[PDB]
């Protein structure tokens, strides 16, 4: 139980005083501010994305009257898009609503992939500025932009859009390696400052250090978030996972260091493969000079209703078990870890996991040393999967006289679908892997036309036989097959996304009673 | 069935309809055991047998090695020589040839025996 | 005694508390140790926040005084016993500058990972100048243990304080654990992640788990945020008491208690409401566990007392010396044989567990031997087994058969030993 | 010192073969198993026994036949369990010098000839040349052909015995499928020739252990010609013990543990004291289905019943009702030896065994065997090598009634479904009274 | 080679009932030596697999193995004044362990009977 009435925060802020200024304000703030993970990249790495829209909307009242001072709730985007239809039968849209009808003073935060928004491959601009307008319509106001070999360029298209929309533009460089490892020298301190840079210059309003796989160190922490303040005068904002069991004293680091914002997940969804655990964070915090503001008690209270939530969703649960520096080995990230432990169990190399881990890492030399995180980390996996698989060396891999039949996803990245690597792809590998296709260096979504827009919402309403909204055009752009049968389920079912949980998984037990709004 | 062979034949249980619409009857015959399948005709499965069913002999059919579920479908339209679906009892079930698969009969959560037809190039 | 067979049987580093940090009631252990030439590395229990002027109970001199009066004591290393893990970051860059300008000695730290933020802790310490401290290999770490050795270990590669230990062996030890912990799937709690209301309850990592499913067998797991709380109302009650073995189990009695039966604090130290204390509650008030600083509660002890009187000496001081000659030839004596000087301090510290174990062993002979899933699922039928009796000289057994239980209600079990037939008979335990 | 541990490199019913005489002569023995043998019997049947080709030691799992030829699996296995020979069956790794050589190497006694033996006699070029030293004749048509060959026995002292001959002539494409002791169609004169240039070859190489000298005869001329040793037991030799009385495996073993034929340790009398005793024949039964041209079936075997009796030895200890037969590997169910004083009786012994066995849930090749030595040629000797791949009587299909299979099908029918007559009609008072005839 | 079964009648899942002679299968054991031929029928019967009814097999065992079976000593006595044939005695490590084993084979631990069980898993390797 809650108040009252709910008092302005961010969104407020941002509505008066505008993106670039939202922005400047966030540098000036002396108080850490606090972006909670739970409804989005928190069940992503825990629950498989499948975190329902009835459970997520009824907190969200919650978290509006009681952390009014939050930056924003990141719950959208990512893996919520497509999973919400295809495996929870729910509209990731209504869900956008209910959330900003909950919670009207809190910014919204998505994570959207420059290259294709929310989707599955790459699309025309003219598809990707048509998604981003209609997230922003949504509800959505920080999208927080990134992409995942860190290539700028191919981030361009969905800053500009963002910008057009007047919503605020959090350009994300995604962290991997070490930038006080000497012997890494690839990426370096400047590597990233020169990225700010380069990002406040295509037009972010805010800087993101994206630590995908949880790979960033307290010390390297205190240097990176002291130089990129120094080379941007952009607030930077710091998201990380907490797969080695450090990354709090990461984000605590970062603090110290003067970081504008930073993400943490609530204690009941943090921890391993999520972000590290929001009350604990704001315990540390309490009393110093940059305490947040936040009631520790209204966080627990909170945290204790998503422990409950979470008990519904046991069918999703992965056998992980604590911490682990072997990230440091690896590299993936905390998004893919269980995804690809999962996958390698159903390959039959349950037991060679360690192998994988390790083929993963010598994989991702393989191809140059690379940024992995969604799509290229997959790439990477399916790489590291074969060659243990048909027991392969990196040797085997790129030698003249040994056949290999290379993932789809390598001949694809190797082609340039995913973009290019600061350094190119290593030319054998690619000679290799392409067996005379040719590749191309360019932006792969300047090889697209433009959609032909009025005719693929024809194709659309004739199939479902009706007008469709805006937002529903938008998933169908994105996701048409998933959207599809979604809306024909929608037709037979109704709005099921109103049934409890225990409800929707597993029906009513005899003499058992529900109620539904 | 003629004079001097009498058959004794003990029905011992009846299973519960099963995800294929049928019943399988445990009959004892002659003291030994045999298990008859006839579809559930009485609620609504006339139309059953259901799943096929490899051809020892083609190509062309990936049977069962093994009974079990399957954990993963890995293809639905052709390649290599693979892995095409997972069993768990996981195994674990590969391409014995080059081809485009035209036909995946699984599926699956499902339950399945060994020979049971898996996908057809 | 104990302590000389310890440092007899192999002990080097003796890490010695105390339940509510009397340093009188540590004395007799600390002379011990030196006496046997071994480390005596005495332990401040850690609890409160030195950085909350609103608990100042437990305030930084608290801390730095108790170091001074454990040196004086002969200590050889002081520790920071954070047994709850309540210890942050900022707290433990005061507290290890503090402790290493009021004494001389190393400094020693330990914590547990409940609030998911020890690493942080840890980590502050070492930059705090910090001699040592503790971290458990990957696949036993994290949540209720304590944070991950490998991580802190990646954490502080190639700085000044580099602890020179190889990631990659870590890696490979840890790698052993995690096959290791999957034959102990049995004693997994249903714990997820980080918890935050550590600040509030307080639970020492090792208490949680036990008390959690304690409170679930009293029909209160709906409750156990309720416990939590009582947890918490429970320790002021009775004056912010330090809760680690055997103090912690106190408080979370009467935590359970009062969920159980509605009481509030009001109503537990009221004149009109009769309560039935907790065993454990009685004892300790009475004295048995010693005395906190203040002292304890006054009309919660008279309540809960019932006439009985307190004492304020120490515990062992009341014990009459033992006649370790009489007791060794009373062990001997039931089991009819002689003991060693070890199996003679084990009857002394358990003689009930001891004894039992003593019998269960002449029963069953060098049952350690046996691989973790043979020791507690047995063998199944046509299952191999290889154990080693003897540094020689390994048995190869063979489970080959199990026959209906009779009536005499016994079983056979029908092995091949090394090639050779061997038939045992046990009772069947549910006939 | 004196063999006490055999590990057996092998599976199925050789390996079961080898753990019997081993454990009769007191001798520990030692299983290996690939995961996708993890239900074979052969594993549970052995003293000890340990699985090939997975865990952290290999760079990945090994195939299911690859796992028993990985000479240092097998290697390593023997060292762990303190094996002091083995024993490589036949097929795998048997004709491997390679692995006879890694045997040595490890202060493993191989039992069967040394590596230079089977060099020697792996080679065509060397093979012929040595026979053709000693005066054996080598290969001309043959047209008409039959495949005979004698088994030997070598010691470590330059003794050399006979066990007489096989007749091995009934093959299909090219692959043995029933075989005979001794060879009927031979005179007593034409069975002491081919002894002696048996001997001959033996005692050329200087064998040691069990070996078969294989010659074809030429059947419009009765000569002889030498094709090739091979330098292990092999499939058929069942048939030779039967007839002989003389146990093959309990003379290599004797053999390699440094033995002298003639001697009762050595388990093998002189020459003089060899002979035959009636006449025997060996059948395989597989799940190769001769109504879908001899592919071998797989799957469950519900019913499992074989039948024995005066003169039946069974070489199985595999299939029972229960058992998965899988694809992997050779689809062999059970070997049946049928022995009697004369040929034709035990023919009709054979045929009595084959035809009361019941296997059910695989397809067998049952109704193939029987058809074949229910056949004249079969019967009077007259067949070549070419009398299978030349007689399609042999394939006629068979075609049950199946009456109780069909009666079943009804009843559960029915009990499921109910009758369409009885319906929603009044039914029998459920007492009920069968009627009794007066 | 060298057994011969006169049986046909017991198969899995057959029912001994108590109406005749409770016989399973008569087996033979040849070899050209008496001693050997002992041998084989001992490696036979043990190693014969038969479930959900007693046998009288360790009596065949313990009779064919006794020292005077083997020398050809015996009366018709032989049985009926042959204590050790339904017999036997040890103390030893071994058996104690093996007594253990069987205890909790049949009983389970106490500790780990109710709780959730292992997968059903890879065995730790020491590095
Ligand atoms: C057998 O071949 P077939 O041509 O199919 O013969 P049938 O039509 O008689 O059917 C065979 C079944 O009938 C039954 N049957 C046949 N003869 C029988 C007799 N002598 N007594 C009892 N049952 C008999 C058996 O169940 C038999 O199955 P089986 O051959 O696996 O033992
Ligand atoms: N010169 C020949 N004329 C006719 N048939 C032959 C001749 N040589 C071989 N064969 C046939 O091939 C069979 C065995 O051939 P082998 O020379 O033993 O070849 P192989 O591949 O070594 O066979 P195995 O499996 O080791 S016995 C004989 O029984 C004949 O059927
Ligand atoms: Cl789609
Ligand atoms: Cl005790
Ligand atoms: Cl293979
Ligand atoms: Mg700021
Ligand atoms: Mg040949
Ligand atoms: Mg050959
Ligand atoms: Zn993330
Ligand atoms: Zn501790």
């Amino acid at each position: 139980y809650a108040g009252n009435g709910v008092k302005d925060g961010t969104k407020q802020l941002l509505d008066t005083l505008g993106p670039k200024k939202f922005g400047e304000w966030m540098r000036n703030e002396k108080r850490v501010l606090l972006t909670d993970t739970t409804m989005r990249d928190g069940h992503q790495s825990l629950l498989a994305t499948r975190m329902r829209t009835y459970d997520i909307a009824r907190i969200a009242g919650t978290y509006s009257h009681a952390l009014p001072n939050l930056l924003s709730l990141e719950c959208w985007g990512g893996a919520t898009f497509d999973v919400s239809m295809r495996f929870l039968t729910e509209d990731p849209w209504e869900r956008l609503a209910l959330i900003r009808e909950g919670a009207p003073n809190l910014l919204l935060q998505m994570l959207l992939r420059g290259a294709n928004g929310v989707g599955y491959t790459n699309y025309p601009d003219n598809v990707v500025k048509y998604f981003v307008r209609q997230a922003a319509k949504g509800g959505i106001d920080l999208f927080r932009v990134f992409d995942c070999l860190n290539w700028v360029e191919n981030m361009r298209v969905s800053m500009d859009a963002i910008a057009e929309e007047n919503k605020l533009c959090e350009a994300a460089i995604c962290y991997t390696g070490d930038i006080l490892n000497s012997a890494r020298p690839k990426y370096d301190l400047k590597y990233y400052t020169n990225l700010a840079v380069e990002l406040e210059k295509a037009g972010a309003h805010i800087i993101a250090v994206k630590d995908m796989a949880g790979l960033l160190k307290p010390a390297a922490a205190k240097v990176l978030f002291k130089a990129l303040r120094e080379a941007t005068g952009l607030p930077i904002h710091f998201h990380t996972h907490d797969t080695s069991g450090i990354a709090a004293a990461t984000v605590l680091a970062a603090v110290e260091a003067g970081v504008d914002a930073v993400d943490a997940a609530m204690d009941a969804l943090s921890g391993n493969t999520s972000q590290p655990c929001l009350g604990s964070i704001v315990e540390a915090l309490s009393g110093s000079e940059r305490d947040p503001g936040l009631d520790p008690a209204w966080i627990r209270r909170i945290s204790f209703y998503w422990e409950a939530v979470r008990n519904q969703y046991a069918a999703f649960e992965s056998d992980l078990k604590g911490p682990a520096s072997e990230v440091y080995l690896h590299e993936m990230p905390g998004g893919q870890f269980t995804n690809l432990k999962e996958q390698a169990r159903s390959l039959g190399l349950e037991t060679r996991w360690h192998q994988v881990a390790q083929a993963y890492a010598d994989a991702n030399q393989m191809f140059g040393d690379i940024v992995k995180v969604t799509p290229s980390s997959k790439v990477v996996g399916d790489m590291a999967l074969m060659m243990v698989s048909q027991d392969l060396t990196v040797a085997d891999v790129v030698s003249p006289d040994r056949e290999v039949s290379f993932p789809e996803s390598v001949v694809s990245m190797l082609k340039g679908d995913l973009g290019q690597p600061p350094s190119g792809w290593p030319e054998a590998l690619q000679k290799k892997a392409l067996k005379g296709e040719k590749p191309y260096t360019v932006r792969p979504g300047s090889l697209l036309k433009e959609a032909d827009l009025d005719a693929e919402r024809k194709v659309i309403e004739k199939k479902l036989e009706r007008e469709v909204s805006d937002f529903e055009f938008a998933s169908y752009l994105m996701y048409p097959k998933v959207f599809t049968d979604f809306a024909l389920a929608s037709d037979t079912y109704g709005p099921v996304s109103v049934l409890p949980t225990p409800a929707y998984f597993y029906g009513l037990a005899d003499g058992e009673e529900l109620f539904a709004d | 069935i003629e004079k001097g062979k009498t058959l004794v034949i003990v029905n011992q249980a009846v299973s519960a309809t099963d995800s294929q619409g049928m019943v399988t009857v445990f009959f004892e015959l002659n003291g030994q055991p045999r298990r008859i399948k006839v579809p559930d005709r009485a609620h609504g499965a006339t139309g059953a047998a259901v799943r096929r069913k490899a051809e020892p002999g083609n190509a062309a059919h990936v049977g069962a090695p093994m009974p079990g579920v399957i954990s993963r479908v890995f293809v639905s339209s052709g390649q290599a020589v693979d892995v095409l679906v997972s069993i768990e009892a996981e195994t674990a079930i590969h391409a014995e040839k080059d081809g485009t698969i035209a036909e995946v009969l699984v599926k699956a959560g499902d339950q399945i025996d060994a020979k049971d037809l898996l996908a057809v190039y | 005694y104990f302590v000389r067979q310890a440092a007899k049987g192999g002990i080097d580093l003796f890490r010695v508390f105390d339940c509510l940090n009397w340093v009188e009631n540590m004395r007799v252990s600390m002379d011990a140790i030196a006496e046997e030439n071994k480390l005596c590395e005495a332990a401040i229990c850690y609890t409160g926040d030195i950085l909350n002027s609103a608990r100042p109970k437990y305030d930084l001199k608290y801390y730095t005084n108790l170091a001074v009066e454990l040196e004086k004591a002969g200590a050889h290393i002081i520790a920071v016993k954070d047994m709850a893990g309540l210890l942050k970051p900022a707290a433990a860059k005061v507290l290890f500058k503090a402790l290493r300008e009021a004494t001389g000695l190393p400094i020693h730290f330990h914590t547990h990972d409940t609030s998911g933020i020890a690493a942080a802790t840890v980590l502050a310490a070492v930059e705090a100048g910090v001699d040592a401290v503790d971290a458990a290999m990957d696949a036993l770490s994290g949540n209720t243990s304590q944070p991950c050795l490998g991580s802190i270990v990646e954490a502080l590669s190639g700085s000044e304080r580099d602890p020179g230990l190889d990631p990659a062996w870590i890696r490979r030890i840890s790698f052993y654990w995690e096959a290791v912990r999957n034959q102990y799937a049995a004693f997994e709690s249903d714990l997820k992640g980080p918890a935050s209301e550590v600040y509030l309850h307080e639970m020492p990592g090792g208490q949680f788990t036990n008390l959690k499913e304690q409170a679930r067998s009293l029909g209160l797991e709906t409750r156990w945020h309720q416990v939590a709380q009582a947890y918490a109302d429970a320790n002021q009650m009775f004056g912010d008491i330090v809760k680690v073995t055997p103090s912690s189990k106190v408080v979370g009695d009467m935590a359970l208690m009062m969920v159980s039966q509605d009481l509030t604090v009001a109503d537990v130290v009221s004149p009109d409401r009769e309560v039935s204390f907790p065993e454990s509650v009685v004892s300790m008030l009475k004295g048995d566990l010693g005395q906190p600083p203040s002292g304890w509660p006054e009309a919660l002890q008279k309540k809960a007392l019932k006439g009985e009187k307190p004492y304020t000496v120490r515990p062992g001081s009341l014990l009459k010396e033992a006649d370790l000659d009489a007791e060794r030839k009373v062990i001997e004596k039931k089991l009819e044989r002689e003991v060693s000087d070890f199996e003679f301090a084990s009857y002394l510290m358990y003689p009930k567990v001891f004894t039992d174990f003593a019998l269960a062993s002449d029963t069953y002979g060098p049952v350690s031997v046996l691989p973790t899933p043979a020791y507690f699922y047995g063998l199944a039928d046509g299952e191999e087994l290889f154990a080693d009796i003897e540094k020689g000289k390994t048995l190869v057994i063979v489970n080959q058969a199990v026959s209906a239980t009779d009536s005499q209600g016994m079983v056979t079990v029908f092995f091949e030993l090394n090639g050779q037939p061997r038939r045992i008979k046990v009772p069947d335990r549910a006939h | 010192g004196p063999i006490s541990k055999i590990l057996v490199a092998n599976r199925s019913e050789i390996a079961i073969r080898v753990f019997r005489a081993a454990n009769e002569l007191g001798i520990k023995t030692v299983a290996i198993w690939a995961e996708e043998d993890k239900l074979a019997l052969h594993r549970f049947k052995a003293d000890e026994s340990y699985q090939v080709g997975r865990g952290p030691h290999l760079a990945r799992d090994l195939g299911p036949i690859e796992s028993y030829l990985s000479i240092d699996e097998v290697i390593r296995v023997a060292k762990l369990s303190g094996a002091d020979a083995i024993h490589p069956g036949y097929g795998l790794l048997s004709e491997s010098p390679e692995f006879v050589d890694a045997c040595n190497k490890a202060g493993i006694i191989f039992i069967g000839p040394k590596a230079d033996t089977m060099r020697q006699l792996g080679n065509k070029v060397a093979a012929r040349n040595l026979a053709i030293s000693v005066g054996v004749p080598v290969v001309k048509l043959v047209e008409r052909a039959r495949h005979v060959e004698s088994q030997i026995l070598g010691d470590t002292h330059g003794n050399v015995v006979h066990l007489f001959e096989r007749d091995c002539s009934v093959q299909r494409r090219n692959q043995k499928v029933v075989e005979r002791a001794p060879a009927p169609y031979l005179s007593e004169a034409q069975r002491q020739e081919l002894a002696a240039y048996s001997l001959k070859i033996a005692g050329a190489t200087n064998y040691i252990g069990a070996g078969t000298v294989e010659y074809l005869m030429d059947a419009d001329t009765g000569k002889f010609y030498f094709i090739e040793v091979n330098p292990r037991i092999q499939v058929e030799h069942t048939v030779t013990e039967v007839v002989t009385g003389i146990d093959i495996v309990k003379a290599q073993i004797h053999i390699l543990d440094g033995a002298a034929i003639g001697t009762p340790q050595s388990g093998v009398p002189n020459q003089e004291d060899i002979r035959l005793n009636g006449h025997a024949l060996q059948c395989r039964v597989t799940t190769e289905d001769p109504e879908h041209n001899f592919i071998p079936d797989y799957g469950r075997i519900t019913a499992y019943r074989s039948a024995s009796g005066f003169g039946i030895r069974l070489d199985g200890g595999t299939s029972y009702s229960g058992a998965i037969i899988t694809r992997y590997y050779d689809p062999l169910l059970v070997k049946v030896t049928a022995w009697a004083p004369n040929p034709l009786e035990a023919i009709s012994r054979m045929d009595r065994a084959l035809r009361e066995f019941r296997i059910r849930g695989v397809a067998t090749n049952l109704t193939f065997l029987e058809a074949i030595i229910g056949h004249p040629k079969f019967r009077d000797n007259s067949y070549t090598t070419r009398f299978i791949d030349t007689t399609p009587e042999l394939f006629q299909q068979v075609k049950r009634q199946d009456r109780a299979t069909k009666l079943l099908t009804y009843l559960a029918d029915v009990t499921v479904n109910g009758h369409p007559e009885a319906k929603d009609r009044p039914k029998p008072l459920e007492n009920a009274a069968r009627p009794v005839v007066p």
